[PDB]
């Protein structure tokens, strides 16, 4: 009940939690899009 | 809760075009609660 | 008050006249932090 009465604090909490990992997995999608190329060789036993 | 079914507007102070949390004696959402629903008693024609 | 009782009510109609009663509702109150929106002329008409 006292956790009820003044809970927007965690609440808040929560959320500014959940901002901070939307960014990382933003972050992680542009940086795994730029490592990805256009046209690639396919890997064979003996490569290089 | 949505159509305000059951809220008790507090007497000491009121709030103008503005969202807030407020902390309150409420029926739980959902709630179906107890029926009781009055009757007419046993009558025979026009003597009751 | 730790209890209440309902009181029945028994109208004596005659089975023409009978009538139905509209049925009442009752729901109890408890501590509830409840989100609420206040229009301009300030009563809630929108909740969770």
């Amino acid at each position: 009940q006292l956790l009820r009465e003044y809970g927007q604090f965690c609440s808040k909490i929560n959320q500014a939690l959940h901002g901070a990992n939307l960014r990382q997995d933003d972050s992680v999608r542009n940086l795994f899009a730029s490592v990805k190329s256009s046209q690639s060789s396919p890997i064979i036993p003996g490569f290089g | 809760v949505s159509k305000a079914d059951g809220i008790i507007y507090p007497q000491g102070r009121t709030y103008s075009n503005i969202t807030i949390t407020y902390q309150g004696l409420f029926p739980y959402q959902g709630d179906h609660g107890d029926m009781y629903v009055y009757s007419a008693g046993h009558a025979t024609g026009t003597t009751p | 008050i730790k209890y209440y009782s309902i009181i029945p009510h028994s109208i004596r109609s005659i089975q023409s006249d009978r009538k139905a009663w509209a049925a009442f509702y009752v729901y109890k109150l408890q501590p509830l932090t409840f989100l609420l929106d206040f229009s301009v002329d300030g009563y809630i008409r929108r909740a969770i």
